[PDB]
């Protein structure tokens, strides 16, 4: 997840030659392309974006999930948003795997995994 | 005093399972009156005994043929981080040499010196022998950081061992602390759940086990598609507050065109050596 | 050399060594070394190449009394680089030779022979189209406690005496130690230190 996949060929190659060096493409090559990518998304335009204000991230979860094979594991939420009083702060926070129930402001960021193309 | 502190806070955590393996410490220097203070505390799940780990007499001492891993934890903070690579690499030269199939679970400062490491005849990454290199983990850390701000600390804290902490006050930090609660555990899945394509094992699990998982047991897949159908025998990678709540994952039965654009490998991009001069 | 030339030049039963030199490094005085493979009462052909493999400062620190010689080369890389050592064809050798300068500049008893060591472990876990045990390789170990790393089927003690180790007893490795009976040997027999001399 974290180096972008480093598989056992991989580590022989940098054992012997403690360089990357550059392959031709092969159709396997073009294969070894189809694994996830971390992503963070908006919720205030596209598909999601009817998830406003009140929205559970249950619902948010499940739509994802169901649709676009997507799914959330935490929000990156304002600091103030919590907050009654606007503020001109704009410090986020990471919430991790929240409850179902959980509920939503339309000024968030979603961390997910999503598909390749 | 600091280190084993941490340690045994990790190890020992009420969030794992009912787990009694013991704790054997082999170090040259006698401990002092608040280490010997930490020892009494664990009493019953500690011991330490003075050594040296160079020494075969020493490791058929603390019966380092019989442990089920050996863990070499590193000064971070030494002043000369060769000097500190390089007594570690010793250790593991004289570990694997008193019992070569013995699982070695270390810390490594610098990435050419874990290529230096991984060189050892007996240096096995198949059978479990992990080099946890920190500066690695944490440049990967800060990359995925530059995809997602914020990842950095996501991946961080599903390690540590967390309890819930809530306060009354509504503040940033209980939200903060409620996601914190949740460490990243591994497990065997139901029967129930085989036949069945991993989003929809995803959306049943999610709030009706109260369990979220972002991989499964070609071997790691991560963030499998909706056309991945889920093997007989196979383990999920839970997020969950702790292990007694993913038993439930396996606990259920209905209960309702010459040019190389990529490595050798096809999974980094590439280009021919370029000259300083020319990126300056 | 380098690693185009070093691979394309076939070598067989030769002579390779990796020295751990350093620009602050001390003299190891190479010449007493090659001067007896290059003795005469071997033919030309019968005369095994030699190549060193090091630091290009401490090569250059070295080169003014080595140029006198023939079948000598120079790569200027790591001893402990798995392509310069498939490169200069190690597995084909009479001898790989292992040398560190950096034993007297440091004081710690425990690093002193690392880069021996851990070279060694390289060249023993090499897998060739042959694994990379049967290579001969002797080593210099400055403490004699640290034999006990050279090889891993054997069993290791401290109280063992260096003669009586297993990697000492094979012909492995060589320490500085075993000579100190050179001074008893020489003064009862006057002649005994020009016979081995010679
Ligand atoms: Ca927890
Ligand atoms: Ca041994
Ligand atoms: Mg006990």
């Amino acid at each position: 997840l974290v180096t972008g996949g480093a598989t056992p060929e991989l580590e022989a190659l940098i054992a012997e030659e403690n360089a990357l060096r550059g392959g031709y493409s092969t159709p396997q090559t073009l294969a070894n392309r189809d694994r996830c990518r971390v992503a963070q998304l908006a919720l205030l335009d596209g598909p999601f974006a009817d998830l406003g204000d009140g929205g559970c991230y249950g619902d948010l979860f499940c739509k994802a999930l169901k649709t676009y094979n997507m799914l959330c594991f935490g929000i990156y939420r304002l600091r103030d948003a919590h907050l009654s009083t606007p503020s001109q702060c704009t410090k986020r926070y990471v919430i991790t795997n929240p409850p179902y129930e959980f509920e939503l402001v339309p000024t968030d960021l979603i961390f997910c995994l999503m598909q390749f193309d | 005093l600091e280190s084993v502190s941490n340690f045994l806070k990790d190890f020992l955590h009420k969030d794992r399972d009912d787990v009694n393996v013991e704790i054997v410490f082999l170090h040259n220097i006698s401990p002092n009156l608040e280490l010997e203070a930490l020892f009494k505390r664990h009493f019953t799940q500690v011991e330490f005994y003075q050594g040296s780990v160079l020494n075969p007499h020493d490791l058929a001492r603390v019966k380092i043929e019989s442990a089920d891993a050996c863990l070499i934890l590193a000064n971070k903070y030494c002043a000369d981080p060769d000097a500190e690579d390089a007594s570690n690499i010793m250790r593991v030269i004289s570990i694997k040499n008193y019992h070569p199939k013995i699982r070695i679970i270390t810390q490594m400062l610098q990435y050419h010196n874990k290529a230096h490491l991984l060189n050892i005849p007996s240096w096995n990454w198949k059978e479990g022998d992990d080099a946890i290199c920190l500066a690695e983990l944490k440049l990967g850390f800060i990359a995925q950081s530059c995809l997602a701000q914020g990842l950095s600390t996501m991946l961080a804290n599903l390690f540590s061992m967390r309890s819930f902490i809530k306060i009354e006050e509504d503040t940033w930090q209980k939200y903060y602390l409620e996601g914190v609660s949740n460490e990243m555990y591994t497990e065997y899945l139901s029967s129930a759940f085989v036949g069945l394509s991993f989003p929809t094992v995803c959306e049943l699990c999610f709030v009706k086990l109260k369990l979220l998982m972002i991989a499964i047991e070609s071997r790691i897949l991560i963030n499998p598609g909706n056309h991945l159908k889920i093997q007989e025998g196979t383990l999920g990678f839970f997020i969950a507050s702790d292990a007694k709540e993913v038993k439930r994952a396996f606990f259920y039965c209905k209960a309702c065109s010459n040019v190389k654009k990529y490595d050798s490998t096809g999974m980094f991009h590439w280009c021919a050596p370029k000259e300083i001069e020319k990126v300056i | 050399l380098t690693r185009s030339e070093a691979a394309m030049t076939v070598l067989s039963g030769h002579v390779v060594v990796c020295i751990f030199g350093d620009v602050s490094s001390a003299l190891i005085g190479l010449r007493n070394l090659v001067m007896p493979l290059r003795a005469s009462n071997f033919h030309y052909h019968e005369l095994k190449h030699i190549v060193f493999v090091g630091s290009i400062e401490y090569l250059k620190r070295e080169w003014e009394t080595l140029h006198n010689f023939p079948k000598v080369s120079i790569l200027p890389g790591t001893p402990l680089s798995r392509a310069d050592l498939r490169a200069v064809n190690i597995n084909l050798c009479d001898m790989c030779v292992i040398l560190s300068a950096n034993q007297n500049n440091i004081d710690d008893t425990s690093l002193q022979d690392k880069e021996c060591i851990l070279a060694s472990l390289n060249i023993k876990s090499m897998q060739f189209d042959t694994t990379g045990v049967n290579i001969p390789i002797i080593t210099e170990l400055v403490n004699d406690t640290n034999v006990q790393f050279l090889d891993q089927d054997d069993d290791d003690d401290p109280d063992t005496e260096l003669y009586l180790t297993q990697p000492f007893a094979c012909g492995t490795a060589f320490a500085v130690s075993v000579l100190d009976s050179l001074m008893s040997a020489t003064y009862f027999n006057d002649n005994i230190l020009t016979l081995i001399r010679t």
